[PDB]
């Protein structure tokens, strides 16, 4: 029998609502398009955008929302989402791609399955780059059977980083810190005794997320010193904070 | 960052 710590059924009570994250960032897209005549249509680079955009707009909802982080006050909110923001949204793509995605193609927010195939052909060497690392990293976790207890544990490491300067209520956040890893552990040691180490196994991924988030902010930036980005975008304002 | 202020909001 599995044994799921109490801590870790507060986090999944405080989980986004998939199908209706999806169904809102589909319709989103859509109008979007249809708002736009023929010339003005947005290239796939520009719904990319878009996309991301709609997600990070979904993270921080699902952030202001849940339990610990409701705690603390809009500025020190800020501060830990201004560090973790492009971490959050790479380690949502990596876990989609985990559960919901083929090997041979990435799944989006919105429900498609793009080939790989497609991203090697169109798309320029630092964004393929990019893509394998990600398909590495998606394949280390398939591996360690990455579940979802262990990922809505490290959304939370991600958000309540101790990294993070001028914190107001750095303790709350150690205490976030301390309370998750342990909740983590002890499920990774009753529920998969014979990986002896899953639990380190799983932190050790956390430095691969952090690099593919810092080469992901580089490449959006450099697109978007060419023009490439469409007008006002969260991303963008992430970005240049 | 007055958007993401804002959306915390
Ligand atoms: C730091 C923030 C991270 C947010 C992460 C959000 C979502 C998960 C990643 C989503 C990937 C979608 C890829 C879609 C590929 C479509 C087909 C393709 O090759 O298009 C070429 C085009 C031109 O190729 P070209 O080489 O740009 O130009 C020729 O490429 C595209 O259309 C791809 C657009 C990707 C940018 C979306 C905005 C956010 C930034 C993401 C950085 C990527 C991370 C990948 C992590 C796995
Ligand atoms: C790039 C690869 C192509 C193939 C299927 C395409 C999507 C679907 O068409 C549905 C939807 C239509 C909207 O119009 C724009 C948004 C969206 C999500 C499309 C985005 C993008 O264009 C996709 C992923
Ligand atoms: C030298 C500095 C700081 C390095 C550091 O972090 N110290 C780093 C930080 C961001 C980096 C660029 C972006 O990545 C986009 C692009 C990726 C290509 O692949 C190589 C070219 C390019 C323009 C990169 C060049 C260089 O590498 C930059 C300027
Ligand atoms: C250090 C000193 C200035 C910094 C760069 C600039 O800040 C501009 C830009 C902001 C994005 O956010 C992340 C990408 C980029 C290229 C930074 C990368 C890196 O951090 C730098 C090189």
């Amino acid at each position: 029998a599995a044994s799921i710590p109490h801590l870790i059924l507060e986090l999944l009570k405080c989980e986004p609502d998939e199908p209706q994250v999806q169904a809102k960032i589909m319709a989103y897209l859509q109008q979007e398009q249809a708002n736009r005549s023929k010339h003005e249509k947005l290239s796939t680079f520009g719904l990319m955008c878009k996309m991301a955009d709609q997600t990070l707009f979904s993270i921080v909802e699902w952030a202001r929302s849940s339990i610990f982080f409701r705690e603390l006050k809009v500025d020190d909110q800020m501060k830990l989402l201004q560090n973790c923001w492009s971490e959050l949204l790479i380690l949502d793509h990596i876990y989609r791609q985990v559960v919901h995605g083929k090997e041979g193609s990435i799944f989006l927010v919105t429900g498609q399955q793009v080939d790989y195939s497609i991203i090697a052909s169109q798309a320029g060497a630092t964004l393929n780059n990019l893509m394998s690392h990600a398909q590495e990293l998606v394949a280390k976790l398939r591996s360690l059977q990455f579940d979802q207890r262990e990922f809505v544990c490290l959304k939370f490491l991600v958000l309540f980083s101790l990294d993070v300067k001028n914190l107001e209520n750095f303790q709350l956040v150690e205490g976030v810190q301390e309370q998750v890893n342990a909740a983590l552990l002890d499920y990774t040691m009753c529920n998969y005794p014979q990986q002896t180490e899953k639990f380190g196994q799983l932190l050790l991924r956390l430095p691969e997320i952090r690099a593919i988030s810092m080469q992901a902010e580089e490449y959006l930036y450099y697109k978007h010193l060419n023009g490439d980005v469409p007008y006002n975008n969260l991303l963008i304002e992430m970005l240049h904070a | 960052n007055a958007l993401l202020r804002y959306l915390l909001d």
